[PDB]
RNA sequence: GCUAAAUACCGGCACGAGACCGAUAGUCAACAAGUACCGUAAGGGAAAGUUGAAAAGAACUUUGAAGAGAGAGUUCAAGAG
RNA sequence: ACCCGACCCGUCUUGAAACACGGACCAAGGAGUCUAACACGUGCGCGAGUCGGGGGCUCGCACGAAAGCCGCCGUGGCGCAAUGAAGGUGAAGGCCGGCGCGCUCGCCGGCCGAGGUGGGAUCCCGAGGCCUCUCCAGUCCGCCGAGGGGCACCACCGGCCCGUCUCGCCCGCCGCGCCGGGGAGGUGGAGCACGAGCGCACGUGUUAGGACCCGAAAGAUGGUGAACUAUGCCUGGGCAGGG
RNA sequence: AGACUAAUCGAACCAUCUAGUAGCUGGUUCCCUCCGAAGUUUCCCUCAGGAUAGCUGGCGCUCUCGCCCACGCAGUUUUAU
RNA sequence: CUCGCUGGCGUGGAGCCGGGGUGGAAUGCGAGUGCCUAGUGGGCCACUUUUGGUAAGCAGAACUGGCGCUGCGGGAUGAAC
RNA sequence: CGAGUAGGAGGGCCGCUGCGGUGAGCCUUGAAGCCUAGGGCGCGGGCCCGGGUGGAGCCGCCGCAGGUGCAGAUCUUGGUGGUAGUAGCAAAUAUUCAAACGAGAACUUUGAAGGCCGAAGUGGAGAAGGGUUCCAUGUGAACAGCAGUUGAACAUGGGUC
RNA sequence: GGACCAGGGGAAUCCGACUGUUUAAUUAAAACAAAGCAUCGCGAAGGCCCGCGGCGGGUGUUGACGCGAUGUGAUUUCUGC
RNA sequence: CCAAAUGCCUCGUCAUCUAAUUAGUGACGCGCAUGAAUGGAUGAACGAGAUUCCCACUGUCCCUACCUACUAUCCAGCGAAACCACAGCCAAGGGAACGGGCUUGGCGGAAUCAGCGGGGAAAGAAGACCCUGUUGAGCUUGACUCUAGUCUGGCACGGUGA
RNA sequence: CGAUCCUUCUGACCUUUUGGGUUUUAAGCAGGAGGUGUCAGAAAAGUUACCACAGGGAUAACUGGCUUGUGGCGGCCAAGC
RNA sequence: GUUCACCCACUAAUAGGGAACGUGAGCUGGGUUUAGACCGUCGUGAGACAGGUUAGUUUUACCCUACUGAUGAUGUGUUGU
């Protein structure tokens, strides 16, 4: 009944088939885990932001805002716009004798 | 429809979808539940947490049937009338309400939302809960046990 | 044997039940029996209709039911009584008798010997001899049906209550409460203590 | 102490129906099947449907003692004897 | 005929032409089924509803063991509401003012009524110029900087209900009580945040059913055998000559 | 002598329960097109097996590229540390 | 601007509101995300690095590739060169 | 852009069998099957066409329903081979000559010789069990492990006081 | 003994007293039995046993010169602690 | 009582039997581990019991030969079966390490008879040894859980008198 | 250093004790213990040569192969004999 | 039972080995290694003992190959020398 044990051949080839998927970015970081005296501050501070400032502040934003040269040349002979008088000459050109 | 199947199409080969290693063979794995304790607990624990124990105070003789009170919310407590009488409810009138009963409809008990129609009425029912009492008496309404 | 994320499925199939499966490919033909052993209880009988004795009216028994009406099984002797007829005169009339059945409110006692004012009011019977005691005339060609369907009187017509429009008024929406449930809800669970804490406030003395 | 109903019926007496089986299938049994035959016995338990429209189942001639054949005939066919 | 290629198929197996196993040769038979239940997926019907599934009505018409109807047959099932061992309780905030020391602080009156931030298909407003003399004028197609209200959904904040824990305060009196109610916080919840189910059908999947077919050594129940042989038992029979 | 008890004995025979059970051997019936691995972790009286991850397949969904600078990503370097 | 935390300090720090400039190494690519689930759960060989052995077509590993799952051309022939 | 075991999906105007629908389909002027150095189609599953056999029913397309597709299981049942005109017909002393009947004689019958069982018999009679085996006549396809003109075989008819 | 008919013999060692029996079909043995010697239970409302059941049964148509239970295995000489 | 049917070392050591003896027999005993009804030791008779030696005998052998009977052998007659992938000429090679097939070579003719038994890792049974099985059965005791009976206690039948 | 189930103890002037009450007992909610050392937690002795079945070359005893310590055979150097 | 080992005698010498530790459908079955049994040690016990002693079924070739022996076989017209 004797085996083999542990072995990690093959495991580099599985982990990277999908690939190693690094979260990296996103905005907002979870807010679980925090200084609970800190968040017995903060949630205290949202409240007031909304009832204790209307006409502090958005009015304080109204008074801040209240105080606020020949194969250059051919390019605009062929360019798709600005050379409807460069056929002033070959076309209908000014060219005669 | 034995013409739709997984079994007609795997007529040919020779396992027939199980597994020349591993062969299927009767059981492995013990017969229905077997061993929820020893040797499938990451299953049973990670999949139905809590299968194993007691709680509570035993009960004998269980009825369904003192316990028996259909809930309603304000959402649809206008819903057991025509609403031909919330319009002559609201047809200038005076106090006078609508006598809305919910014994009537099988609901017993009157829970709460937010938002109840402003028009003044009068509930009849069994049981009634503060906050949708508070949302009565926000109207002018009335409350109306039944007994 | 299990497996990803499924249902504790525990059904009784270790019993060996193919022996004992009552199938019921005999049921059209039951129902095929049963209309043809109606009919031949209609066509038997006469003039009297079948689902025949009549049926009292009765409120069902809980919490759950009770808001809700039932022809039960016999009128009350005593709800019969009060019509005056006696017992076995009553079910040759074809009245549904049972002894077993009190009387606790006088509103549905009274409203049973309405019942029986009615049918007896319907009844049109007919004698073995026509010496003219309690019978009918030559009446509607017996009365223009001789059989009537579930029930004569149509025994459920569970009534409603109307109760229709009102002002709301003082005093009502000023005194009515949720909190009148609660205390007494909380009156009820404390009577038997409340009167022996004052009971042994008195006889410490 | 008694009492019809609706309920149950893979045995028995008749019976109609089948998105069934078509002889190694269907009952074990389409047939002289619980039979032939094995075991002292308790018990076990098979196989075997198909001529043609009709028997018209090949008279007679001819080798061998006959089986078996060559000629002949009946049949739409003896490449159904 | 010939050149070159060329070990015998299934099977377990790290590996089979294997000195591994099964396979003489042909014909027919022959092995993932069905019922229940749950789950996801998909088609169809209805939609805060859905379901006749059990019954009744049709005349008793071959196919009818079908189909059609009921609705004061919607009893009920599943869903709409949760949480707690249980008594039980049971989900709306936002805007402009007012009263007290306007404070670790709650209350009073209007007005819409499901919050907010970042992302966010699609849609709208679009400066701006673009097309034969020139002015002079409205439709017009397409490009369009930038801006706007923003779906589904994800990440985050706030709130609400219930069970709990710490904190302290005020009130109501079907009757003044170890009675009811409320607040601010912090955590437990299969919840709330304008619902999505239900009924049939089909697939794949797990499980209990003989359960993909064939396979033991056994275990029990209830029966027939001393015509062979083991031994008693009753009754019979048999054994030449010589030391 | 563990012998004999109907060619059966260290527990007969016959029929039922019984299609007993098996993680163990053997078999598992038409073609084509696409995609295509694992023998590793942890725990189990676990060591010839499962559970769970890993690996595989399928069914979708939400978006962006079609036009002096894009968004995003990585078995890679470069520059820092 | 908010704060009920911090505090000589209008200070510390978070949070919220409005305004102003897109261009911040090379390279390649279309990415993001949810459900269900089979099979698997006996491995083996090779360059270098390695532990037990006197050594092994031995036993145990790390990193990577392969045989397994895969033919073809070379090594006469062969699972891995 | 194409490899593929275990495996999972998709497409099939691939096949078999049964059911509603349709083909004013098909056929005693030849259906099913089966065979075929016959002509082709499809990558393939499989099909269509000709010829030959047989002699009474059968197939398409759209749906529906399967107890639906074999080389394997020391597969079940059926059937035939190579082995093969091979092993083999060898326990206990034995035959010979002539004659008759007969299609036909190493064995049947008679006759003579040569024999063995040798009175605990290869003899004369029974109990058990066998149940017509006893006897007679008749045939020669079976059977008697060669043969038969024979029998305890087959066929018919007798007998057990 | 003119064929048939028919005891090779001694010297001894180990095991068993001998005659008998046994592993039908792999063994006849030294294995089993055996007379001899002991030991023990029990005077019958009992010893030993059977029994699903009754004071039903066997020993028992018996009675310590007997039944029931074992060891040892002729004889002679021995039987330690 | 002895290297025993029991002595590991052991072919103990001596003596006798022999030209020569791990054998036999007699003797010696701190005898691996003899021994007293677990019966110790003797001993005539007996034995399809075991081991050794001598005399007589002879194909057991040296050393093989010959005759007879039946077969086998051949023919007339009737005639199976095990078995069997397709089959069968060898060396080395690699290969699952000991091939009829593959590779490189040796070579290789129809079809058979009678012998023979080297190979076919020949046939004959899903290894009786061994191992795994969360598979069993027979037996055993101070295994675990129980029970027939039995031994005693209590209640009922179960009273009268001193 | 230790899960469920069980037990035991403590905690609220706590919940339910089933027709309504009063009390004893019991049931619960919360947190401490009494154990599973095979230590993610079974309640547990032996022999089979009388053996049986499922199987394994995943696992011995025989050969063959790899290795050659040990055994066996030789070689180089020269203190010595 | 020997592989091995010593021993007496001969001799030129009585060298060592291999061929699935050659060779069992060639044999023999002494011992190892089934069931009987006795002894010794161990075990409370059934039983165990590379401890000792005895009694114990050795199957089939007619197939293909190889070999040995026996006829023949394709070509030179035929056949003979
Ligand atoms: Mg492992
Ligand atoms: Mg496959
Ligand atoms: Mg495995
Ligand atoms: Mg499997
Ligand atoms: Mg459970
Ligand atoms: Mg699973
Ligand atoms: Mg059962
Ligand atoms: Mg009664
Ligand atoms: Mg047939
Ligand atoms: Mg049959
Ligand atoms: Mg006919
Ligand atoms: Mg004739
Ligand atoms: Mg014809
Ligand atoms: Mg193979
Ligand atoms: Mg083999
Ligand atoms: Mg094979
Ligand atoms: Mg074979
Ligand atoms: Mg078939
Ligand atoms: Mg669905
Ligand atoms: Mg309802
Ligand atoms: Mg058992
Ligand atoms: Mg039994
Ligand atoms: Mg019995
Ligand atoms: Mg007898
Ligand atoms: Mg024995
Ligand atoms: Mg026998
Ligand atoms: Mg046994
Ligand atoms: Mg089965
Ligand atoms: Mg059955
Ligand atoms: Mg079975
Ligand atoms: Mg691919
Ligand atoms: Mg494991
Ligand atoms: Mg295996
Ligand atoms: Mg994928
Ligand atoms: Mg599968
Ligand atoms: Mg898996
Ligand atoms: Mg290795
Ligand atoms: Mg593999
Ligand atoms: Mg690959
Ligand atoms: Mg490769
Ligand atoms: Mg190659
Ligand atoms: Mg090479
Ligand atoms: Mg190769
Ligand atoms: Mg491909
Ligand atoms: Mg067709
Ligand atoms: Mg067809
Ligand atoms: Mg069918
Ligand atoms: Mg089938
Ligand atoms: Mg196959
Ligand atoms: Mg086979
Ligand atoms: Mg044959
Ligand atoms: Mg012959
Ligand atoms: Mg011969
Ligand atoms: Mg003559
Ligand atoms: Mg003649
Ligand atoms: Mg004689
Ligand atoms: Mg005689
Ligand atoms: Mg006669
Ligand atoms: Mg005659
Ligand atoms: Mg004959
Ligand atoms: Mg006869
Ligand atoms: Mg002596
Ligand atoms: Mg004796
Ligand atoms: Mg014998
Ligand atoms: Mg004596
Ligand atoms: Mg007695
Ligand atoms: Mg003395
Ligand atoms: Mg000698
Ligand atoms: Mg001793
Ligand atoms: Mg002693
Ligand atoms: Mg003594
Ligand atoms: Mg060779
Ligand atoms: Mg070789
Ligand atoms: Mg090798
Ligand atoms: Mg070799
Ligand atoms: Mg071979
Ligand atoms: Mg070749
Ligand atoms: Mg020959
Ligand atoms: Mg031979
Ligand atoms: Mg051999
Ligand atoms: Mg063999
Ligand atoms: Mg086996
Ligand atoms: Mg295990
Ligand atoms: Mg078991
Ligand atoms: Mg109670
Ligand atoms: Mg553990
Ligand atoms: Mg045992
Ligand atoms: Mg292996
Ligand atoms: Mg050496
Ligand atoms: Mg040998
Ligand atoms: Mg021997
Ligand atoms: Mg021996
Ligand atoms: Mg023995
Ligand atoms: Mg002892
Ligand atoms: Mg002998
Ligand atoms: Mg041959």
């Amino acid at each position: 009944a004797k085996s083999k044990n542990h072995t990690t051949h093959n495991q580099s080839r599985k982990w990277h088939r999908n690939g190693i998927k690094k979260p990296r970015s996103q905005r907002y970081e979870s807010l679980k885990g925090v200084d609970p005296k800190f968040l017995r501050n903060m949630r205290f501070a949202k409240k007031h932001n909304k009832k204790g400032l209307k006409k502090m502040q958005a009015n304080n934003a109204k008074a801040m805002s209240a105080r606020a040269r020949k194969l250059d040349r051919l390019a605009y002979i062929a360019h798709p716009k600005l050379g409807k008088r460069a056929r002033a000459r070959i076309a209908k050109g000014l060219r005669l004798c | 429809p034995s013409r739709l199947r997984k079994t007609r199409k795997l007529r040919g080969h020779v396992s027939h979808g199980h597994g020349r290693i591993g062969k299927h063979r009767k059981h492995p794995g013990g017969r229905g539940n077997a061993g929820g304790l020893h040797h499938h607990r990451i299953n049973f624990d990670k999949y139905h947490p809590g299968y194993f124990g007691k709680v509570g105070m035993k009960h004998y003789h269980l009825k369904r049937n003192q316990s028996f009170c259909p809930t309603v919310n304000l959402d649809k407590l206008w819903t057991l009338v025509s609403e031909q009488t919330r319009v002559n409810a609201a047809k200038n009138k005076t106090g006078a309400a609508p006598i809305i009963d919910v014994v009537r409809s099988g609901y017993y008990k009157v829970l709460g939302k937010g938002k109840l129609p402003k028009q003044p009425v009068i509930v009849k029912a069994k049981f009634f809960s503060r906050r949708a009492e508070e949302k009565i008496k926000s109207v002018g309404g009335a409350c109306v046990l039944v007994a | 044997a299990p497996s990803r994320n499924g249902m504790v499925l525990k059904p009784h199939f270790h019993k060996d039940w193919q022996r004992r499966v009552a199938t019921w490919f005999n049921q059209p033909a039951r129902k095929i029996r049963r209309r043809k052993a109606r009919q031949a209880k209609a066509r038997r009988i006469a003039p009297r209709p079948a689902s025949g004795p009549i049926r009292p009216i009765v409120r069902c028994p809980t919490v759950r039911y009770h808001t809700k009406v039932r022809a039960g099984r016999g009128f009350s002797l005593e709800e019969l009584r009060v019509a005056g007829i006696h017992k076995k005169v009553a079910r040759t009339i074809g009245i549904s008798v049972d002894p077993r059945r009190r009387n606790k409110s006088t509103e549905s006692l009274q409203a049973n010997v309405q019942r029986l004012k009615e049918y007896r009011s319907k009844l049109i019977l007919f004698p073995r001899k026509p010496s003219a005691p309690k019978k009918g005339d030559s009446s509607a060609e017996e009365l223009k049906l001789a059989t009537q369907l579930t029930g004569p009187v149509m025994p459920v017509r569970n009534v409603y209550k109307k109760e229709k429009a009102r002002v709301i008024t003082e005093e009502e929406k000023n005194f009515k409460a949720f909190a009148s449930l609660r205390m007494a809800r909380a009156n009820a669970r404390l009577f038997g203590i409340r009167a022996k804490r004052a009971k042994e406030a008195a006889e410490q003395d």
